[PDB]
Order: structure tokens, then C-alpha cells, then sequence
């Protein structure tokens, strides 16, 4: 106790929390600990220093994930819940990572009833980050619209795929439907620009 | 003739399509394919078009307008590309084949171990609707991704802790012999195994080699009697290096350095995830770790790797000029975005 007293009135915070931890010699983690890491951001000595003890390194890793969802960043996050599971919570930081793929396995190998709700974000996502290659993918697979993907394949400036999901649901209308209408509109918008 | 077909004959519609055939035929024996295979199909048939999108790497629209017209053969159409795939190194595409065309995924698995993307594998094992497919098919896979990029990034790590030295020599089979007055001596893919200059690329073929260095060996002063520049001072009492080395020879090194290094980047931080997310955080450590210790040894000496491009001529002088031409004719490497959850 005195060591970290010491170490917190000079300033030294990593040497009071890595003398501070070893006061008690339980496996169950003290709270002290966790409210200095918190109030100091200095959760990178916390999983520098508990390389050993499993259990409350991944303590140290929720308190970590919590941080650094709220401040900026999301997918550490996510692979930080990966070992508490925390499972809305690692869908949530997925889904707002826009990956795509690890959340709706999450959901589908977890949670067989919000598996579309979450392409339902995924695609309005996709369609804000304009990325209408992913966009299609979930829509075609996941959502199960071939011309809606098509739709974002033309987007995306994508025909040689587009005739393939035009082709796989037997469905050469499309073509009239939204390919060539498509492809006049990118000669449009190519001689626009 | 097809000039005088495309002057005059050139807005008739129906011998147009004749005289496209024609002039597709003669650019397939011009040795090309991509635009032979775009010329074929004016005249409406496709079993051409897909004889030229063989050679021509146009691989969709070929078994598209196969399955439209003999869908029989399509599984094996499928099978002879993804055997093109396989040598051509396009990995992923015969891996989204395997899985959609073909019926099983687990060779599509084994396929994106060798593209290293473990999100679309592991999406691709759940779509058998089955958790324990992780560790039938995509752990294992992973665990094998991960040890080929850790030897990888280990010869990457032997390979700056050998350019670093004048020698080059820290790994089992390299040595260079002090002054030798030519020889670029990069018979390696990755530099790692090269001979003496009297043994070493004595062949016309430099591999990597021309693409890291603005100059040549056109020597305008007539020194070496015209050999490969910067073979003049060979010692090992230099004291110093960069532009001191056999120049040509430092920078193409370091250039297929960065050129791996960056390469591997997305792959490297694509497994480092992987092996995080499979509770095995201790080698994600690791491998980010080696990753930053080789970036953090290249950091301090692009500083000094350079080379001059065109006024070399027995140059007495170690390091040449101060700096006369950029850093960009001569290899710079790139900042890292780590994760922050290994350390």
C-alpha cells in the first residue's frame, strides 16, 4: 500500500497499479485496480502486467472493450468481446465496424431469429457507405433479392456479375428490367463527367 | 484485307459481324486474347466467345453463356479453370467457384487459406449452418495461414536483420566476398540465398532488379570499362553505409523488403485478427510484434539506403553527393496500423 501511494504522488501510475495488483494474491480482482485503469486509461499495462491470470485478464479486456467503444474505435471492441462473448454488445460493435460477414455469422451460428433485422442495418450501412459490392452480396444472399443486388451492381459499376445473378434466378428480364437501363445510365453519367 | 474492310465497308451491320470474325481470328494469331475475345461475339456465337475467355481470363461470362447454351459441362469448366486458378494464383476466385458451383466448401476453405482471408472463410463454413466447421475447416486452416506467415514474415525479419549488416551475412547461406568489381548477386526470389559475384547472376536474367534504382549501368565517363555502377569500393573498413553498398544491389534488397512488407500488411493484419478472434491472442502478439520489430529496424535506415542514378563513375567518395535525387527512385517503406488489443 505504501509502494502505491508512493508511485501515485510522483506520478508514476504504471508502477501503483502493477505494486497494487499484487497486494492480494486471490484470483478474484480487486475493484481498486479497475477504477485507477478507468480513471487513467491505462488499460495496455493492465494486459501487460495479467499475461498469467486468464479470468481477470479478460476482465481487464471488458473494461478495455468498453473504452475504447465509447471513445473512438469499434472493432477492438468486437474482438475484445470475442473473449467475454457479450454477444449483442459484439454485434453491435460489428455491425457498426460495417463487417458485414463476422456479425451475420455471429447471428446465424447464435441468434436464428434477428438474422435478417441485422442485414436490414447491414444494408442500410452498405447503402450510406456506398458500397454497393458488399450491399449487393448481403442483399442477393442474405436478403434474397436478385434484382435489388443487380441494382446495387449497376451502382457499384458492376454488369459482369449482375448478368450472373441475372442468370441465377433464371430471370432474363432483368437485363430490360434494370442492366440495360444500367448501362445507359452509366454512359450518362460518364459523358457527364 | 480488313483496312480496306473498315474504310468502306465500315457501317454495314451484317458484314461488319464478318469482318470483326475476320479481324478477331487475325488478332488471336497477333498472340492477344482479351480483345480477341471481345471481337468474337459480334456474330452471335459463343462457344468461341468461350474458347477465347479461356485465354482471355474472362472467366464469368464464360461459364454464364455456357450454362445458358450446354449447362452439362459446366462443373467440369469449372474444375479445368480452378486448375488455371491454382497456377495462376487467383485463389479466391476458384474458391467462390468450388463453393457455388461446386458442391463442397471445404476446398473452397483450403483455397482462401492460401488468399488469407479468414471472415469470408468462416462465412462460408457457417453457411453449413454449423459451428464445430470452424474447427473441422477454418481453424485448422487458420492454424496453418498463421505458420506460413510466420515463416514469412520470419525470412522477411532475417532478411533486414542481413541487409543491415555490410556482409549481409545472418541467415545460414548468404556471403558476399570484399571487392569484386561487378555482379549484382540477387538469384533469389526474396535475396535469400546468394552467391559470390564470380558465381552469382552471372546470367542475363536480374530479377527484381532494374524496377528499385533510376539508373543503369551506362557508365557516361567511361569508368569500369562500362560495368554495373557502384562496384568500385568493396571493403568492409567503410565505416558507414548506404550508397557505400553496391548500391544497385542495397536498394533492389529493400525494395522487394517494402514490396513484402507491404504486400503482406493487409494479409498479415487479416491473420493477426483471425488468430485474436480463435482466443489464441498470445500469437497475434507475436506475429504483430515481429511485424513491428522489422518495421521499427527498417524505420532508422531508409535514411541511409540510397542510390544514385546517373552520376556514378568510380566515385571515390562512400556516400557519393549528400542527396541528389529523392527518396522515391530509391525504396521507402509505410506506417503500420496496429491493433491495440495484443499488447
Amino acid at each position: 500500500r505504501r509502494k502505491f501511494l508512493i508511485d501515485d504522488y510522483l506520478g508514476n501510475y504504471e508502477k501503483a497499479l502493477e505494486h497494487l495488483s499484487e497486494i492480494d494474491k486471490d484470483g478474484n480482482v480487486s475493484e481498486e485496480v479497475i477504477d485507477y485503469v478507468e480513471s487513467h486509461d491505462l488499460y495496455k499495462h493492465g494486459l501487460a502486467l495479467y499475461r498469467y491470470d486468464s479470468e481477470k485478464q479478460n476482465v481487464i479486456y471488458n473494461i478495455y472493450a468498453k473504452h475504447l467503444s465509447s471513445n473512438q474505435m469499434y472493432t477492438d471492441a468486437a474482438v475484445a468481446y470475442e473473449m467475454l462473448g457479450k454477444l449483442k454488445e459484439a454485434m453491435g460493435a460489428y455491425q457498426s465496424a460495417k463487417r458485414w460477414r463476422e456479425a451475420m455469422s455471429i447471428a446465424v451460428q447464435k441468434f436464428p431469429e434477428e438474422v435478417e433485422s441485422v442485414a436490414e442495418e447491414l444494408i442500410s450501412s452498405l447503402t450510406f457507405e456506398h458500397r454497393y459490392v458488399d450491399a449487393a452480396d448481403i442483399q442477393l444472399e442474405y436478403l434474397d433479392n436478385v434484382k435489388e443486388a443487380v441494382a446495387l451492381y449497376c451502382k457499384a459499376y458492376r454488369y459482369d456479375i449482375a448478368s450472373l445473378v441475372a442468370i441465377k434466378a433464371k430471370k432474363d428480364e432483368l437485363l430490360e428490367e434494370v442492366v440495360d437501363p444500367g448501362l445507359g445510365e452509366g454512359f450518362g453519367i460518364i459523358a457527364e463527367l | 484485307l480488313y483496312k480496306h474492310g473498315l474504310a468502306l465497308y465500315r457501317y454495314d451491320s451484317e458484314k461488319q459481324n464478318v469482318i470483326y470474325n475476320i479481324y478477331a481470328k487475325h488478332l488471336s494469331s497477333n498472340q492477344m486474347y482479351t480483345d480477341a475475345a471481345v471481337a468474337y461475339e459480334m456474330l452471335g456465337k459463343l462457344k468461341e466467345a468461350m474458347g477465347a475467355y479461356q485465354s482471355a481470363k474472362r472467366w464469368r461470362e464464360a461459364m454464364s453463356i455456357a450454362v445458358q447454351k450446354f449447362p452439362e459441362e459446366v462443373e467440369s469448366v469449372a474444375e479445368e479453370l480452378i486448375s488455371s486458378l491454382t497456377f495462376e494464383h487467383r485463389y479466391v476466385d476458384a474458391a467462390d467457384i468450388q463453393l457455388e458451383y461446386l458442391d463442397n466448401v471445404k476446398e473452397a476453405v483450403a483455397l482462401y487459406c492460401k488468399a488469407y482471408r479468414y471472415d469470408i472463410a468462416s462465412l462460408v463454413a457457417i453457411k453449413a449452418k454449423k459451428d464445430e466447421l470452424l474447427e473441422e475447416v477454418v481453424d485448422p486452416g487458420l492454424g496453418e495461414g498463421f505458420g506460413i506467415i510466420a515463416e514469412l514474415l520470419a525470412d522477411c525479419k532475417g532478411q533486414i536483420n542481413s541487409q543491415l549488416r555490410r556482409l549481409r551475412e545472418l541467415r545460414a547461406k548468404k556471403e558476399e566476398n570484399p571487392y569484386a568489381f561487378y555482379g549484382q548477386e540477387t538469384e533469389q526470389a526474396d535475396d535469400v540465398s546468394v552467391a559470390p559475384s564470380e558465381t552469382s547472376t552471372q546470367e542475363s536474367f536480374f530479377t527484381r532488379y532494374t524496377g528499385k534504382t533510376g539508373g543503369t549501368a551506362k557508365t557516361g565517363a567511361s569508368r569500369r570499362t562500362a560495368k554495373n555502377k557502384r562496384r568500385e569500393e568493396r571493403k568492409r573498413a567503410r565505416g558507414k553505409k548506404g550508397t557505400i553498398y553496391e548500391e544497385e544491389y542495397l536498394v533492389q534488397s529493400v525494395g522487394r523488403l517494402i514490396e513484402r512488407l507491404n504486400q503482406t500488411k493487409p494479409d498479415a493484419v487479416r491473420v493477426v485478427e483471425g488468430l485474436c478472434r480463435r482466443n489464441m491472442r498470445e500469437q497475434a502478439h507475436q506475429i504483430q510484434k515481429n511485424f513491428v520489430e522489422v518495421l521499427d529496424l527498417l524505420k532508422a535506415n531508409v535514411k541511409e539506403i540510397y542510390s544514385i542514378s546517373e552520376k556514378d563513375r568510380e566515385r571515390v567518395n562512400e556516400n557519393g553527393e549528400v542527396y541528389y535525387i529523392p527518396e522515391i527512385p530509391v525504396p521507402e517503406i509505410h506506417d503500420f496500423p496496429k491493433s491495440h488489443i495484443v499488447d
